[PDB]
């Protein structure tokens, strides 16, 4: 079969940069090499077929060049809406291989997390569980910090941490933690907090609520 | 404007069976070459099976992980495109795309090309047994406020396989929602989704999730109190 590589899986790029996605067949595929993007969402469409062609409907920033092995996309003039996973095709021969994908995150300016805390619920207590929640919200750079504070003792335990894909708006991310405790386990504190850090700030940002207050 | 919408994916165990099927419209049907292309979690794309038109006999082509044990077939008078999945594996488990071949190669080239994809449906192959999720609101505990925004959610915990569907108001509250990706745990997945809303019109205006789970036929709605 033909392998189909794209050697960069993932790339970050500005607003108005120029972006190239290189593709690269074992063996001579004759210009029928093709370009997907899939949103963040799943959905897929094609850019460009038979190296060049651009579909038509798709934006003419997007570009295609190449022959014989190698190939490329190329992205002018990035906008926001690029946010996308990208694949070559080739359709040359049987079976028709895909590469790997190349995932482009768009960058913006830094933004700090909005941060929300949430004890358990009445119906999980009465089953005997507590998952207190903390949401960090629309921040940028991705990498992010979390920690559980219970009675001003970190607790790692039990946590487990769920990042948004990046906004296809303004480009920021958003990250959930969840920490899961046995309702006999909750009972036992009272305050409880999930700290932020993130380099934004030279301070944490802080949510707490206290059990018995609540 | 073409449609292709899947259906048919669901649970199914090491060496059995599942159809899925694909409604086509918006084009000519019988014109055109169909594809089933799928992508399993977190993977890449892979080309899965071929079918062409009436005019070419309805040649069938499969991809060698597939050949021999699925089946590609139409119904023309339909618009609609099936897939016979049979001694189904783990490594099948996919999200699984109905697709339309490019059009008149004199025009679009002899090199095939994926000219319109629909949204997919969701094949997994699992020992594992269907369970529903337990859903929790969300609600800020009493005696603290923010004057601009409050932010809400449900939770979703325990439930296999995906996946699930949560939304606000039926819907209607669709530009401030954060769904948080699930996250497998001992077997078992978890997941979240937040909403913000104005603080004016929350309590006073009701806020309520809707929680699908078509795998276990589930759909839970968890209205939020104060």
């Amino acid at each position: 079969d033909i392998q189909m590589t794209q050697s960069t899986s993932s790339l970050s790029a500005s607003l108005g940069d120029r972006v190239t996605i290189s593709c690269r067949a074992s063996q001579d595929i004759s210009n029928y090499l093709n370009w997907y993007q899939q949103k963040p969402d799943g959905t897929v469409k094609v850019l460009i077929y038979y190296t060049s062609r651009l579909r038509s409907g798709v934006p003419s920033r997007f570009s295609g060049s190449g022959s014989g092995t190698d190939y490329s996309l190329t992205i002018s003039n990035l906008e926001q809406e690029d946010i996308a996973t990208y694949f070559c095709q080739q359709g040359n021969t049987l079976p028709w291989t895909f590469g790997g994908g190349t995932k482009l995150e768009i960058k913006r300016a830094d933004a700090a997390p909005t941060v929300s805390i949430f004890p358990p619920s009445s119906e999980q207590l009465t089953s005997g569980g507590a998952s207190v929640v903390c949401f960090l919200n629309n921040f940028y750079p991705k990498d992010i910090n979390v920690k559980w504070k219970i009675d001003g003792s970190e607790r790692q335990n039990g946590v487990l941490n769920s990042w948004t894909d990046q906004d296809s708006k303004d480009s920021t991310y958003s990250m959930s933690s969840t920490l899961t405790l046995t309702k006999d386990e909750y009972e036992r504190h009272n305050s409880y907090t999930c700290e932020a850090t993130h380099k934004t700030s030279t301070s944490p940002i802080v949510k707490s609520f206290n059990r018995n207050e609540c | 404007e073409v449609q292709l919408v899947e259906s048919g994916g669901g649970l199914v165990q090491p060496k059995g069976s599942l159809k899925l099927s694909c409604a086509a419209s918006g084009f000519t049907f019988n014109t055109y070459a169909m594809n089933w292309v799928r992508q399993a979690p977190g993977k890449g794309l892979e080309w899965v099976a071929r079918i062409r038109s009436k005019s070419n006999n309805y040649a069938t082509y499969y991809a060698d992980s597939v050949k021999d044990r699925f089946t590609i077939s139409r119904d023309d008078s339909q618009s609609m495109l099936y897939l016979q999945m049979n001694n189904l594996k783990t490594e099948d488990t996919a999200m699984y795309y109905c697709v339309r071949h490019r059009g008149a190669p004199l025009y679009y080239g002899n090199g095939a090309w994926f000219a319109y994809w629909g949204q997919g449906t969701l094949v997994t192959v699992s020992a594992a047994k269907t369970t529903p999720p337990s859903v929790y609101p969300l609600a800020p505990g009493c005696g603290d406020t923010t004057g601009s925004s409050v932010t809400s959610g449900c939770l979703v915990k325990g439930y296999f396989p995906e996946s699930v569907t949560v939304t606000w108001n039926s819907g209607s509250l669709s530009s401030s929602v954060h769904t948080f990706p699930a996250l497998l745990q001992s077997g078992l997945y978890t997941m979240s989704s937040s909403v913000t809303v104005p603080s004016s019109t929350w309590p006073s205006e009701t806020v309520t999730c809707s929680v699908a789970h078509p795998a276990s036929s589930t759909t839970v709605d968890k209205k939020l109190e104060p």
